[PDB]
């Protein structure tokens, strides 16, 4: 009945979405090839039923270079995708916005929206799309914000949710960051309604300390997040006591059409053997996902305020103890709300324990709480990768590969400011008001 | 699926391919005779990028090989590895260059030119995305250095919009191989940097010593030493030959590393090299993998780092790692090393990961590095180009062939131009 | 069925049609004793356009060799492949024509041609549905030229209904095999226009490059010179000796190509050739075929198309293709070499395909081109003509013979006229 697609671009979506789409054909019970060894529709929100036993995923695979699409088509998810939803372009963008965003990326943005009509047609209750794109790639970024101008005027007023990969502080793999992040965030910052963002390197400090692993693959880092992404959609497959769909976050932790930026978190989040020494409750793993450390962007909830929260239990939960321990949290004065937000917690209760994949790094746990922060303390992050792109913009440095392939210099200024009323209004709103 | 073609000219492009071409057939699985007789099937995954597929399974790479002399072709020809090319590529003339610029490029180039362009353009029409250009040549010789860059003012002309990178063998400071160098060399560059996305300087005395004290050899001859510079060509492109974590490309490379149109000399770097026998004694490891790299001493360009500042840098690793331990040292290399970048480039450090090792290694490394360091090398050849040309030496048989006095004013007021930016940018606040 | 008469005049044609035949045979698996020894029952299915049947399962050629001096004959009647022949068929003379155009018309052609037609007419009464007829001969010599002509005339009163095909060794421009050609040539042109339906020019220094070049033959004679002449030849008619997927006949080729009845003067050529050596390195495709048919190198007449605009072009191909890469491969060609062709005719492409390939090819393929690059060679040859006729040099022995000036002043005004035509419509709008 109530329906959405989830469009994967660059090597971040592919590869998140590898292990995403992992941990959804283990929540339904559903083999790899489609067939069978709570079942009672659950399915049809995300698996598309066709005549025989077998179910397909409501996926739209769309890269510019094959190198990663391969690993999929040849990888043990093989037989699962459908064939034709799996695009390949010849070659990526090669770090450069430019290109998968005027010159490749326009050439084949066609084929993807073809794709798109065809799988919403076949599907009634459509309610919104997800989006799984980096934010320093070419392929995903440029090319995705040319999705979101396309996905946008198609279907008018649809949730259009997004999960990011904040660039990180310290950590960066690419050179030429600054100049997507500031370009893309600009253009996007209109046709998204939340934006959810992750640091990579914050999960492998949550990975080192917490998970106590000394192997953090990407696997391992995919693996993790992808839990996040499984259990905002909770509700809409499995029941629950207080049940929480995709439109309640738009209108739960987006108080203004420009500060819809939240940051994910989730909890327990805790090794095997340290399992046997803990016990597990309910009061315990609310505090420990709102302990600073367990926050998954490297930015510190202490030198901010929350805006909102969101809370999302699953599991043996019971709605007293859950009720008792938001009650100690706002009374605590380690955190401080917004002084406009009187209430500022949303809770949702399921009876499906989350579910474990073989081999993980996390083990299982029959409670779980996943967190989404809408928060100031995001307002620092975006202020200092502003620093680093008025830095590298001072000298025109990489400036000679972006306009010889399809912009002007008028532009990159129009992109400045507007980050820059951004950061502004993100602290504006977040300072104390007169009377 | 973005093929790219490898040109070679003079006689160290055919020296360096003869065994470049060997290490490419080791890592695809490819027996002498042409056949595949590999294992895992992951090799033939991406395998028309470099080789074409022909008959019975047979594999035919994408070369060109072009001498102005039959000398070369001789020993390629006649010599292993020698039945697996096919034969229109071995183009070659009847009497070389002779260490002149004028006979490579006016007088004698022009000749052959046209039958290595035709030779180009169906070279690989099967091929049906071009990537790039492959050239590797040097900048000494007359056929290397004079033809080659004939080739490259012609190709950009029938494929603009592509990127093509050169693998240039840079002259020494030390012993000079040909008496005019600085003729030679300053000549083509003033046409190298106006044709060209990028171009690998490698030095010779500095593989030397690297051969020498590192991998514990006395007595290094030219294979021995031109395994070391194929390693390092053959780890920048295996990025798109092989899956990797991050993935990179020919396209990918350019972007980061070219903060300016004429800024695009490269410095690269290999590890770990270690010798045989003081094998067992080193624990195979990232931590020492990314110290060894940023020593003066394993470094393939005799330019010491300490007197610059690196603007990017590059890192293709290969084998397998978890780029956190990866981006936990790039941090830690950063931190104590922070006096040796360049403060208007923040974060410039790119890294990229494969997933198959070399052979024979665990894991290994590739450092690009566009430093400002090379401004003491063109500083020190446009300081002998000066002294030789007030006097005129040598100069009576380049206006003899086509030359004259005007066009060595304009390469030399280009040159000191180009030394001046790029010491004008490390002093730029 | 649609059965086809071939005629041999000069030493060429005996010379060619000795090549001929021994394809043939190939080609239908017939022994050179005469007797069939083959497997499969497709080349039974349409057998007795050339062969004909006879007692005991014999098979004889319908062929009419037949040349003034009798050397040839001895020649072709004591070597192999001489025991299949008919001997009635074995038509000589007395004495060679000479080089002269006058004891090839006059004097000698009376006697030969009476006993000749007469072999021709019981050949045709023999024959159950005749289709055309095919003359192999030359226009530079005297009895090929002199009496083919005559030839071509006595049998066009005698049947006005029927089509011929002339695969004539037209003249070189480089080099020229006897010294009294423009008189021969010239005058033998000009009647051929007035009496003939299609003409396939063929040159001898081009198919000399190209068995020296492409082939890579260090010493082409002149029976590897004809053995390329017999594979285009054969490939023109298997169309209708063979099954096909879209079949043709020779009705068909002389209408697709023939846009008026002055224009009728064809360019052929054929794809593959490649070396016994080199054929291993490269892929038997469709697209490398039409590539190395449409390229000005292999091309058997010496004619650049680069000069000139196809006006049609026929492509015969045989073996197992598809019709999509046949087409979409003409695309292909047509879209990136369209300033080449003719404004005024679209689509100027027709295509057949066969299914039985040739002797030791996955695929072939026959290109046949009426190109406007033919007025460079009739041009030439009218220059050639001219300044030696002016001047009245070896006049004295055609005029000695039965001529006067007034045929040589009607000729030149003739060849001028058509040269005239077939420049203007290649310019016109
Ligand atoms: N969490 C996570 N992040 C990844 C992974 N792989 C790459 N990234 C991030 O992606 C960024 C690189 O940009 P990409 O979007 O991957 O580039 P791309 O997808 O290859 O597209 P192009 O830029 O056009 O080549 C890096 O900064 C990484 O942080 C992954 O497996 N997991
Ligand atoms: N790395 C490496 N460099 C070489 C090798 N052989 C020669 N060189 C370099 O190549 C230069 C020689 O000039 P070439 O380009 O080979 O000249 P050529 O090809 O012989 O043609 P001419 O210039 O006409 O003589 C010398 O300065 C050497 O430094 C080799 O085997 N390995
Ligand atoms: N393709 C090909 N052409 C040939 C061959 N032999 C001769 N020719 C050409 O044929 C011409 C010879 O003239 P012919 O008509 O044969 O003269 P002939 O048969 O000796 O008798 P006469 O005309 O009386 O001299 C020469 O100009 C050659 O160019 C051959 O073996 N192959
Ligand atoms: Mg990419
Ligand atoms: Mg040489
Ligand atoms: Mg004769």
């Amino acid at each position: 009945m109530r329906e959405c697609i989830s469009i994967h671009v660059g090597q971040a979506g592919v590869q998140i979405g590898n292990a995403c789409w992992e941990l959804y054909c283990l929540e339904h019970g559903i083999q790899p090839d489609g067939q069978m060894p709570h079942h009672h529709d659950s399915f049809n929100t995300f698996f598309s039923e066709t005549g025989a036993g077998k179910h397909v995923p409501r996926a739209v695979f769309v890269d510019l270079e094959p190198t990663v699409i391969d690993e999929v088509r040849t990888g043990t998810y093989r037989q699962l995708f459908h064939p034709e939803q799996l695009i390949t372009g010849k070659e990526d963008a090669a770090n450069n916005y430019a290109r998968g965003h005027y010159t490749i990326g326009k050439e084949i943005i066609d084929l993807v929206l073809d794709r798109i009509r065809k799988l919403a047609d076949q599907c009634t209750g459509l309610q919104g799309f997800l989006v799984f794109h980096s934010f320093g790639g070419g392929t995903g970024s440029g090319f995705t914000s040319l999705l979101m101008e396309r996905l946008s005027v198609d279907y008018g007023k649809k949730s259009k949710l997004e999960f990011s990969i904040y660039p990180a502080p310290q950590v960066s793999t690419a050179v030429v960051e600054p100049y997507n992040s500031i370009l893309t965030t600009h253009t996007t910052l209109e046709h998204s309604d939340c934006a959810f963002m992750v640091d990579n390197e914050a999960i492998y400090d949550i990975c080192r300390r917490n998970l106590d692993i000394e192997r953090p693959t990407y696997t391992n880092l995919n693996r993790l997040i992808s839990q996040i992404v499984s259990s905002i959609t909770a509700s809409l497959r499995f029941d629950g006591a207080l049940n929480v769909d995709l439109t309640q976050f738009q209108t739960n932790l987006v108080p203004y059409p420009r500060i819809h930026f939240p940051l994910a978190t989730y909890a327990p989040v805790i090794s095997a053997e340290k399992a046997y020494h803990e016990q597990l409750s309910v009061a315990e793993i609310t505090n420990a996902c709102f302990e600073p450390a367990n926050q998954m962007v490297k930015c510190d909830p202490r030198h901010g305020k929350y805006m909102a929260c969101c809370l999302l239990y699953r599991g043996d939960v019971v709605p007293k103890d859950v009720n008792a321990a938001i009650a100690t949290i706002k009374t605590k004065r380690s955190i401080q709300f917004v002084d406009w937000c009187p209430t500022g917690f949303k809770v949702g209760i399921n009876y499906q324990p989350p579910t474990v994949v073989p081999g993980g790094d996390l083990a299982k746990v029959q409670r779980a709480v996943c967190m989404l922060s809408n928060t100031t303390a995001i307002a620092e992050a975006w202020a200092r990768l502003d620093h680093k792109f008025d830095l590298m913009y001072a000298k025109r440095a990489f400036v000679h590969w972006y306009v010889g392939e399809g912009m002007e210099e008028g532009e990159f200024s129009e992109a400045r400011e507007d980050m820059a009323a951004l950061e502004k209004d993100y602290e504006e709103v977040g300072v104390d008001s007169v009377e | 699926m973005r093929e790219i073609v490898h040109i070679q000219a003079g006689q160290c492009g055919n020296q360096i391919g003869a065994k470049f071409w060997e290490v490419i057939s080791d890592e695809h699985g490819i027996d002498p005779s042409g056949n595949y007789v590999g294992d895992s099937d992951l090799q033939l995954e991406r395998i028309s990028v470099y080789y074409n597929e022909a008959s019975s399974h047979k594999y035919v790479p994408r070369a060109i090989l072009v001498d102005l002399e039959p000398g070369t072709m001789d020993s390629v020809r006649s010599g292993a590895f020698g039945h697996l090319f096919r034969p229109d590529n071995f183009i070659f003339g009847q009497s070389g260059a002779g260490n002149n610029w004028a006979k490579g490029h006016y007088t004698e180039g022009a000749e052959l030119v046209d039958s290595v362009l035709d030779v180009v353009r169906k070279e690989c029409e099967n091929c049906d995305c071009l990537q790039g250009f492959q050239l590797t040549h040097s900048l000494g010789g007359g056929t290397g250095s004079g033809m080659g860059t004939l080739l490259i003012s012609k190709v950009r002309e029938e494929y603009p919009d592509r990127i093509m990178n050169t693998f240039s063998v840079v002259p020494s400071p030390k012993v000079s191989d040909t008496v005019v160098e600085p003729y030679n060399a300053t000549l083509s560059i003033h046409q190298l940097v106006e044709n060209t996305d990028e171009t690998y300087c490698i030095d010779n005395e500095a593989l030397y010593d690297i051969c020498f004290r590192t991998l514990k050899l006395a007595t290094p001859t030219y294979g021995d030493l031109n395994h070391l510079v194929s390693a390092t060509m053959s780890g920048v492109t295996t990025s798109l030959r092989f899956p990797g974590q991050l993935n990179a490309d020919l396209r990918k490379l350019a972007v980061n590393m070219v903060p300016f149109p004429r800024l695009h000399f490269f410095m690269p770097g290999f590890a770990p090299l270690t010798a045989r026998g003081s094998q067992q004694y080193r624990a195979l490891t990232v931590p020492e993998l990314t110290q060894q790299m940023f020593d003066a001493k394993n470094m393939m360009a005799a330019c010491d780092p300490r007197h610059g500042r690196y603007l990017t840098v590059a890192t293709v690793f290969r084998g397998r790692m978890s780029m956190k331990e990866v981006d936990e040292q790039m941090l830690a290399i950063q931190s104590k090393n922070s006096s040796y970048f360049v403060e208007w480039i923040p974060n410039n450090v790119k890294v990229a990961v494969c997933d198959i090792p070399p052979r024979g290694l665990k894991m290994s490394s590739t450092f690009i590095g566009n430093s400002t360091a090379i401004q003491e090398l063109f500083k020190r050849i446009s300081e002998q180009f000066t002294a030789m040309f007030r006097r005129k030496a040598f100069l009576h048989w380049y206006t003899g062939e086509g030359m004259d006095e005007m066009e060595f004013t304009e390469a030399e007021s280009n040159m000191n131009d180009l030394v001046s930016e790029y010491q004008q940018y490390q002093d730029a606040t």
